[PDB]
């Protein structure tokens, strides 16, 4: 009954479990650009 | 120790990501927080004085809670998990010099940066540049498996030094998409602005999830790893709300209120996004500035107050696609003598 739906800006973020040193990062504003 | 690198480590990646996003707030962002903090961090390595503590404090590091032999022995340790291979995921990370061919290094600094981060050192005749940029920009190129491939556009023919880090994250997705349900669909810019993008779609999958009421967004999780992603989307225009609720803080409410959840149907773009800056704007604003000024003193790298930081360039790429993802990056910090 849930539906996700990545239609508009998102985040994510990659985090180390032990140290959460993030590796990566990203805001998506416009799949087709940049 | 721990407690205090993370929110050294949370700190720091959230900082520069609001200073990256204040530069041109509807671009997309694609970065790595530790590909620039480990090229910083090595660079500290060779730092003394003001021009260290400015960069040991730029990273968000406090030297009464963790001393500067926790904070390398914690990239070291990061570095080694950072190379791994399996069926389901291959990471790469590595770290270079290069260095003036003549130019005299103190054995300490050779010796800690590869025991620490697994630095060799590679002479260089900066004086032909095109060949120079050739040799480093082939090292990233090799590290990053061809994704990321002119990180140095221009290059000082008096360069003295280049540190370069590389990090590659290539990851399959546990349930992956098929295909033959990517379709084009209306991506939102705004409530008013839309294009058509590929749509990948798949239907009855169980993932963590957290609907978060009181910011407007809802969290998910696809995959099992040491460093899974975390997917935070925002209602329609309330991207800027999530973005100034940002912190250690709100991170862990997000991995603790994380529960699996069957979800009816997911929808996520297929797509690649690339991005590539410079970061000495953001760093003197961070406080990192003596490294940049003729009183840098990097005298743990030659014995002499002689090298001084020009520019530091980041360039990252992210591809999302129906088994999996692919994230790369890479970082140059280039020296000039004084
Ligand atoms: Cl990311």
């Amino acid at each position: 009954r849930t539906i996700v739906r990545f239609n508009r800006p998102f985040l994510m973020i990659i985090v180390d479990h032990f140290t959460w040193s993030i590796f990566f990062m990203s805001k998506v504003t416009n799949p087709k650009q940049a | 120790v721990d407690r205090g690198l993370a929110s050294a480590n949370v700190d720091f990646a959230f900082s520069l990501y609001k200073q990256l996003v204040l530069k041109a707030p509807d671009k997309n962002v694609i970065f790595s927080p530790l590909s620039i903090s480990t090229a910083l961090a090595f660079l500290s390595l060779g730092a003394h004085n003001t021009t260290l503590t400015e960069i040991l404090k730029g990273l968000k590091f406090n030297l009464t809670e963790t001393s500067e032999a926790e904070i390398h022995q914690s990239f070291q340790h990061l570095l080694r998990t950072l190379n791994q291979s399996s069926d389901e995921l291959q990471l790469s990370m590595g770290n270079a010099m290069f260095v003036k061919e003549q130019l005299s290094l103190l054995d300490r600094f050779t010796e800690d940066a590869k025991r620490l981060y697994g630095s060799e050192a590679f002479a260089t005749d900066f004086q032909d540049s095109a060949a120079a940029k050739k040799l480093i920009n082939d090292y990233v190129k090799n590290g990053t498996r061809g994704k990321i491939t002119d990180l140095i556009k221009d290059l000082d023919s008096q360069t003295m030094m280049v540190l370069v880090n590389y990090i590659f994250f290539k990851a399959k997705f546990e349930m992956p998409f098929d295909p033959q349900d990517t379709h084009q669909s209306r991506f939102y810019l705004s409530k008013k602005k839309y294009v058509m993008v590929p749509m990948m779609s798949l239907h009855h999958l169980t993932i963590p999830y957290f609907r978060d009421e009181e910011l407007s967004c809802t969290v998910v999780q696809l995959n099992t790893g040491n460093a899974s992603a975390l997917f935070i989307l925002p209602d329609q225009d309330k991207m800027e709300e999530v973005e100034a609720m940002l912190s250690q803080e709100t991170l862990s409410r997000f991995f603790d209120s994380l529960e699996f959840r069957e979800i009816g149907e997911l929808y996520l773009p297929k797509f690649s996004i690339s991005r590539d800056y410079n970061l000495n704007d953001i760093l003197l604003q961070l406080g990192i500035e003596e490294a940049f000024t003729s009183k840098a003193d990097l005298s743990g790298i030659t014995g002499a107050r002689n090298l001084a930081v020009s520019q530091v360039v980041h360039k990252a790429v992210l591809d999302v696609f129906e088994e999996g993802t692919e994230r790369s990056a890479a970082t140059a910090l280039e020296v000039l003598f004084q």
